[PDB]
Formats: structure tokens, sequence, C-alpha cells
């Protein structure tokens, strides 16, 4: 749960949440998560999506083709949808394996990368980053 | 956990 996140990590569903209202959406889908992720931009997340070519203006682009916005936003607390729930359990099984007692933002990206099924894998793909390519960035910069 | 934001 939310206790192992780091502040960073934290910040990141922060922002998937403001990210879903900005888009007048009323759910926290896995595309909001991969946003929250670049915005927080000093975790390994982020520098693994801006060093794969992944920026916020692709990831916006594709949510509004394929999602879209809403007419009026939400106010109060914006529910994940169920395969963001989804990503969220899997990145404390990520962090786990790659031996952290604590979920920092790489373990939420190779978590939506596990999942790797809904709206933010559709974007990734549609942005030209397979989800392998993605799995082996972070490992890649991790190694360092 | 796991409904909404850090809940
Ligand atoms: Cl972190």
């Amino acid at each position: 749960a939310f206790e192992r996140f780091t502040d960073r990590a934290r910040r990141v569903v922060v922002l998937a949440q403001e990210e879903a209202r900005m888009l007048n959406h009323n759910y926290i889908g896995t595309e909001h998560i991969l946003l929250g992720l670049i915005h927080e931009g000093e975790g390994v997340a982020a520098k693994s999506l801006e060093s794969l070519g992944i920026s916020l203006e692709g990831v916006r682009s594709q949510v509004e083709e394929i999602i879209g916005q809403g007419q009026q936003a939400p106010s109060g607390h914006i529910p994940f949808t169920p395969r963001a729930k989804k990503v969220l359990e899997l990145s404390l099984r990520e962090a786990l394996q790659l031996g952290h007692n604590y979920i920092g933002t790489e373990h939420i990206l190779l978590g939506l990368i596990r999942e790797g099924e809904g709206v933010a894998a559709q974007v990734l793909v549609k942005l030209g980053a397979e989800l392998t390519r993605v799995r082996q960035q972070v490992i890649q910069l991790l190694s360092g | 956990w796991l409904y909404a934001l850090l809940l």
C-alpha cells in the first residue's frame, strides 16, 4: 500500500488524479498514471520515458485521440479504474523483486508495463514504445 | 488505498 510509496511515487499518484481532473475525466486510468509519471519529472520513470522520446505532448495527443475529454471536470477524489488499481497492486511486487521495501516511480512504471493492457499501453505502443522496450530502458537506467 | 488519490 501507499505507506510503502516514496514521496515521488505518492506525487505520481496525486499528479495522475489532477491530470484526470484537468482532462475532465472522472476516473484515474492507466493513462493518467503514465501522465503522472512524466509530470513528476525527477524519478527514474520520468527519465526512462523521456529517454525513449515519450513526452507529455505525445501522450496527451494520444489520450485525446483515444479517450477525449469530458464536458465538466469533477471535484473531490477521482477513483482508480480497475486496470489502474491492478497497476498499483503490481507496483508493490515489482519493487520487492528489485530488492526494495519502498515503491518508487520506476516500480509504478514497471507495474504499468506488467498490466500491459490498458489505455497507457495502447498509447505507448502508438508512440513507438513497445512495453518490452520500456521495461528494458528502466532496467538499463537502474543498472547505472 | 486502493479506491482514489492516496486512499
Ligand atoms: Cl522514487
